[PDB]
C-alpha cells in the first residue's frame, strides 16, 4: 500500500534532558542490600534526548537507528502507541523484527515484511455510534520465511480518545545481546504535561525472545484517531535515547528493588561515589581517576639531511 | 548447507543424550574447547547452536580458535573464547558422485579478515585495487564464489567431511538443554528455605563473592537459600 | 610484471632416483601456478593444475605441493620419457610470465 | 583530586589536577597541581581539608569552597 | 577437438599480415580464448585474450595498442589484426581455447594447442 500522511506541522529540533533515568537491571542476579557497580549499555546521564511527537500537531517517523543503543520512553493517555519495527534495512532483502497490537494481543513475528515510507494503523468511522472500532491495518505490505512467531495473554484495550494531561509513562530499553533481545518495560503513574519527570524508575525486563537478527535501523508504529491523508493521531509523545557502555552503581535494599543510581563518569562528585562504592561520602579528599594527556599530531619521529641529484651540471650546464 | 552460508540451528526444550553422538559410528575428530567430552553428560546448557558446513579433510584442523588459513579467516571465524565442541565425519558415500556435484559454494577472497561467527552471502566481485571491475568478470575480476569440485577417486586430504560446530554458554541463564542424567544449577550447601523476593523474572541469585547463595527450585517457584556445610577449626 | 625464478638451471640425473623442481615467485601467489613439460619440437601438456591436482592421463608419479610463495615439486622415479624442460607459470594477475627453464640429462 | 564537602553538606567539588599547570587542563596553581572550582583566599583560615603545599579548603560564607 | 592455424608468411617490419586460428571440434560455449607465441630456441610468450560477453581484452606488457581483435561465434573463426610489426616478433603463433566455459573458476585454462602458424618477420 502507498497511503501516506500530509497532517505534520514543522516544529524545531528540541532536547530534553535526563536526570537520573534509564537504568534498568543488568542480569537475572539477586542482589540485597549490597552496593555493585557493572559495566553495560545504560543510557548516560544529563544526556538529551531527541523531540518527537504522537499527537494530532506533530506526527513524525524518521528512520533512527540501533546499534548505538535506544531508550524509549513514551508517555500514553489513550494508547495510541501500540508496536514497533526492528530491523536490518527494514525492507524484505534481510529479516526483521515486527511488534503489533492489535488491541487484543501482543503479536511478535520475526519475518521478512515489506514496508512502505510511513507505517501506521486506522481507526475510522468516528461520525455516529463509533465505539471506537478498529478500521484499518497499515503496518507491512507482505510477509514470508517467518521464524518465530509469539503470542501474549489476551486483554483490552480502552481505545477511547481521552484529551488532556499525560497520567502516564510507558518507558523501554531494547538491545540484542548474541541474538537475545530482551525488552524492559515500566509503568508508573504521574501528572505533567510535555516533558519527563526528574526522578527514577527502575526498569524490569519482560520478556526475552530468541532472535538471533541484526537490528541496524529502528522505527515505530503510531495510531491514528479523529472524531486517507488527513487524518490525525491521538495524543502522545515518546523520546529516544542513546545508551554508551559507562559504568553505574546501584544499591539495593531489602527486596534489591534499585531506590536510587549514579554515572561514574559524569561528575567527579560522582566519581568519588564510584570510587568510594558507598552513596553516602563524608567531608574529605578523596582519590578518584587518572589524569592523562592525549596528543594530538602522530609524526613518525623525524627530518633529513640527504644527499640532492646531480641535477646541476644536467640543467645548469653550460653547453648541451 | 554451504561454507558460505551455513546453517545456524536453535535447538531448546529438550534433553540432549550427547553419549550416543560421543560413541558411534567413527567420527574423524572430536575437539571440544572448554567443555570436556567425558563429563559432559551431567551438564545443563543454556543454548546450543549447529553449524552445518562441508569441508574437505585437509582444513578440518583449521576449525579451531587462534589460527589462519584459508577457511578459517574468509568463511567461518570462531571466537577466541569459545566453549564448544568441532565434529566432523567422511561423506565419501552419502556425497561426492562422480561428475562434480559441487554445490559447496566457499569464498575465496574478502576485503579484510573476519570478525567471528558472521555469514556472507553477498557475491560481489574481489578487490581490484588498480582497476575497478564495475561489474564485469572479465579479467582482473574473480567471482569469489568457489566450487570445491569433489571427485570420489580424490585422495584422502580431498574428501568432504561434513562439520557440525556446536556452541553452548555455561551457567548464566535459565538452562532450556540439559543431560541425561536424572534448573541445572550444581552445587553444595545446606538449603534453608526462605523468603527472599523472588521477582518474576529472576532465576538465580548472588553474593558478594560472587558464588552462589540462592537457588530457585526447579519444581516450584520457591527460594532454596543454600548455605554452606558447617566448619571450623578443631 | 611477475618476475618468476627457478632453481636449479641445469640437473643431470639417472633413471629411478629422486629429483626436487622448485619455483618461487615474487609475491603471495595462493596456489594459482601450473607445471609445464615441452618435449623439443612438440606440443605442451598441462601436468599439475593449481599445484596439487592431477590432470586426467597423466599417472599419479607426479606429484607436486606447496602454498604461499616457496613451491616444490617431487618426482617419484624416472623414466626415459621425461627428459625435459620445466618451467613455472602463474594465473593471478596482469600479464603472466614463464620460468627460465631448467634441463635434465642423461649422466 | 576533588574536595568533597560530605554528600550531606553540599554538592560543590574543588577538582585538583595534580603535577600539572593551569594550561594543559576560580584558578589556583598549587605545588601539588593545577586547582579548579576555588578562589584563592589570601586571609587564612583554620585548615579542613588538606591538599598540600601549605593550602587548605574550608567552607566560609553564598556558600563556596576556598583556597 | 581441432584447431588449424594459417595466415602466417614473410613480412617486413611495418606492414599487416592478418592470420587466423581455426576452431573446429568445439562446441559454442563461453570459452575465453588466447593467443601463443614461442621464439624458436627458448620458452614461451602469451599474447591476447578474449572472454565472455564480449569486451575484456588484454595484451602482454610491451605489446599495448599494436594488435586488434575480433570473434565471430558464427563462423567458428578466430581473427587478428597485424599493425606495427618489428622484428623480435618473429615467432610460431599458437591458438588456445582454456576449455573451462564455467561461470565459477573460469580461469586456470587447459591451454589446448593446434598446429600453429609461424610468422617470419625478416629485415
Ligand atoms: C542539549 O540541549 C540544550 C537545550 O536544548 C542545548 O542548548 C544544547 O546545545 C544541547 N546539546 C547537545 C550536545 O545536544
Ligand atoms: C518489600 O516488599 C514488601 C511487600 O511484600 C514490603 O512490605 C517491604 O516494605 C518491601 N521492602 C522494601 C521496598 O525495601
Ligand atoms: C633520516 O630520517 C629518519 C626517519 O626516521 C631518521 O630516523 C634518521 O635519523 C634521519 N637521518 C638523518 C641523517 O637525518
Ligand atoms: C547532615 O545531616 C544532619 C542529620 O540529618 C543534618 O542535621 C545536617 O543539616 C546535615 N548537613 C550538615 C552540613 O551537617
Ligand atoms: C606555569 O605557568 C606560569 C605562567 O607564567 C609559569 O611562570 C610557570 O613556570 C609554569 N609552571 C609552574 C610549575 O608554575
Ligand atoms: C590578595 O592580594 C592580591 C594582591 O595583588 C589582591 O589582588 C587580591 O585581591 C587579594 N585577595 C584575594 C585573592 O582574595
Amino acid at each position: 500500500q502507498c497511503v501516506n500522511l500530509t497532517t505534520r506541522t514543522q516544529l524545531p529540533p528540541a532536547y530534553t534532558n535526563s536526570f537520573t533515568r534509564g537504568v534498568y537491571y543488568p542480569d537475572k542476579v539477586f542482589r540485597s542490600s549490597v552496593l555493585h557497580s557493572t559495566q553495560d549499555l545504560f543510557l548516560p546521564f544529563f544526556s538529551n534526548v531527541t523531540w518527537f511527537h504522537a499527537i494530532h500537531k506533530r506526527f513524525d517517523n524518521p528512520v533512527l537507528p540501533f546499534n548505538d543503543g535506544v531508550y524509549f520512553a513514551s508517555t500514553e493517555k489513550s494508547n495510541i502507541i501500540r508496536g514497533w519495527i526492528f530491523g536490518t534495512t527494514l525492507d524484505s532483502k534481510t529479516q526483521s523484527l515486527l511488534i503489533v497490537n492489535n488491541a487484543t494481543n501482543v503479536v511478535i513475528k520475526v519475518c521478512e515484511f515489506q514496508f512502505c515510507n510511513d507505517p501506521f494503523l486506522g481507526v475510522y468511522y468516528h461520525k455516529n455510534n463509533k465505539s471506537w472500532m478498529e478500521s484499518e491495518f497499515r503496518v507491512y505490505s507482505s510477509a514470508n520465511n517467518c521464524t518465530f512467531e509469539y503470542v501474549s495473554q489476551p486483554f483490552l484495550m480502552d481505545l477511547e480518545g481521552k484529551q488532556g494531561n499525560f497520567k502516564n509513562l510507558r518507558e523501554f530499553v531494547f538491545k540484542n545481546i548474541d541474538g537475545y533481545f530482551k525488552i524492559y518495560s515500566k509503568h508508573t503513574p504521574i501528572n505533567l504535561v510535555r516533558d519527563l519527570p526528574q526522578g527514577f524508575s527502575a526498569l524490569e525486563p519482560l520478556v526475552d525472545l530468541p532472535i538471533g537478527i541484526n537490528i541496524t535501523r529502528f522505527q515505530t508504529l503510531l495510531a491514528l484517531h479523529r472524531s486517507s491523508s488527513g487524518w490525525t493521531a491521538g495524543a502522545a509523545a515518546y523520546y529516544v535515547g542513546y545508551l554508551q557502555p559507562r559504568t553505574f552503581l546501584l544499591k539495593y535494599n531489602e527486596n534489591g528493588t534499585i531506590t536510587d543510581a549514579v554515572d561514574c563518569a559524569l561528575d567527579p562528585l560522582s566519581e568519588t561515589k564510584c570510587t568510594l562504592k558507598s552513596f553516602t561520602v563524608e567531608k574529605g579528599i578523596y582519590q578518584t581517576s587518572n589524569f592523562r594527556v592525549q596528543p594530538t599530531e602522530s609524526i613518525v619521529r623525524f627530518p633529513n639531511i640527504t644527499n640532492l641529484c646531480p641535477f646541476g651540471e644536467v640543467f645548469n650546464a653550460t653547453r648541451f | 548447507a554451504s561454507v558460505y552460508a551455513w546453517n545456524r540451528k536453535r535447538i531448546s526444550n529438550c534433553v540432549a543424550d550427547y553419549s550416543v553422538l560421543y560413541n558411534s559410528a567413527s567420527f574423524s575428530t572430536f575437539k571440544c574447547y572448554g567443555v570436556s567430552p567425558t563429563k559432559l553428560n551431567d551438564l545443563c546448557f543454556t543454548n546450543v547452536y549447529a553449524d552445518s558446513f562441508v569441508i574437505r579433510g585437509d582444513e578440518v584442523r583449521q576449525i579451531a580458535p587462534g589460527q589462519t588459513g584459508k577457511i578459517a579467516d574468509y568463511n567461518y571465524k570462531l571466537p577466541d573464547d569459545f566453549t564448544g565442541c568441532v565434529i566432523a565425519w567422511n561423506s565419501n558415500n552419502l556425497d561426492s558422485k562422480v561428475g562434480g556435484n559441487y554445490n559447496y559454494l566457499y569464498r575465496l577472497f574478502r576485503k579484510s579478515n573476519l570478525k567471528p561467527f558472521e555469514r556472507d552471502i553477498s557475491t560481489e566481485i574481489y578487490q581490484a585495487g588498480s582497476t575497478p571491475c564495475n561489474g564485469v568478470e572479465g579479467f582482473n575480476c574473480y567471482f569469489p564464489l568457489q566450487s570445491y569440485g569433489f571427485q570420489p577417486t580424490n585422495g584422502v586430504g580431498y574428501q568432504p567431511y561434513r562439520v557440525v560446530v556446536l556452541s553452548f554458554e555455561l551457567l548464566h541463564a535459565p538452562a532450556t538443554v540439559c543431560g541425561p542424567k536424572k534448573n541445572g544449577l550444581t552445587g553444595t550447601g545446606v538449603l534453608t528455605e526462605s523468603n527472599k523476593k523472588f521477582l518474576p523474572f529472576q532465576q538465580f541469585g548472588r553474593d558478594i563473592a560472587d558464588t552462589t547463595d540462592a537457588v530457585r527450585d526447579p519444581q516450584t517457584l520457591e527460594i532454596l537459600d543454600i548455605t554452606p556445610c558447617s566448619f571450623g577449626g578443631v | 610484471d611477475i618476475q618468476m625464478t627457478q632453481s636449479p638451471s641445469s640437473l643431470s640425473a639417472s633413471v629411478g632416483d629422486r629429483v626436487t623442481i622448485t619455483c618461487r615467485a615474487s609475491q603471495s601467489i595462493h596456489s594459482f601456478l601450473s607445471w609445464y613439460q615441452q618435449k623439443p619440437g612438440k606440443a605442451p601438456k598441462l601436468l599439475i593444475n593449481s599445484a596439487s591436482t592431477l590432470q586426467s592421463g597423466v599417472p599419479p608419479w607426479f606429484s607436486g605441493s606447496g602454498s604461499g610463495t616457496d613451491f616444490t615439486l617431487t618426482i617419484s622415479s624416472l623414466q626415459p620419457e621425461d627428459f625435459a624442460t620445466y618451467y613455472c607459470q602463474q594465473s593471478y594477475i596482469a600479464p603472466w610470465t614463464f620460468g627460465q627453464g631448467t634441463k635434465v640429462e642423461i649422466k | 583530586s576533588v574536595i568533597t564537602p560530605g554528600t550531606n553538606t553540599s554538592n560543590q567539588v574543588a577538582v585538583l589536577y595534580q603535577d600539572v599547570n593551569c594550561t594543559e587542563v576560580n584558578v589556583f596553581q598549587t605545588r601539588a597541581g593545577c586547582l579548579i572550582g576555588a578562589e584563592h583566599v589570601n586571609n587564612s583560615y583554620e585548615c579542613d581539608i588538606p591538599i598540600g603545599a601549605g593550602i587548605c579548603a574550608s567552607y566560609q560564607t553564598s556558600q563556596s569552597i576556598i583556597a | 577437438v581441432q584447431l588449424v592455424e594459417s595466415g602466417g608468411g614473410l613480412v617486413q617490419p611495418g606492414r599487416s599480415l592478418r592470420l587466423s586460428c581455426a576452431a573446429s571440434g568445439f562446441n559454442f560455449d563461453d570459452y575465453a580464448m588466447h593467443w601463443a607465441r614461442q621464439v624458436p630456441g627458448k620458452g614461451l610468450e602469451w599474447v591476447s585474450g578474449i572472454s565472455g560477453n564480449s569486451g575484456s581484452v588484454e595484451y602482454a606488457d610491451s605489446v599495448k595498442g599494436r594488435f586488434a581483435m575480433s570473434r565471430d561465434n558464427a563462423k567458428n573463426s578466430l581473427y587478428l589484426e597485424m599493425n606495427s610489426l618489428r622484428t623480435e616478433d618473429t615467432a610460431l603463433y599458437y591458438c588456445a581455447k582454456e576449455t573451462t566455459p564455467w561461470g565459477i573458476y573460469r580461469s586456470g585454462g587447459l591451454d589446448v594447442w593446434g598446429q600453429g602458424t609461424t610468422v617470419t618477420v625478416s629485415s
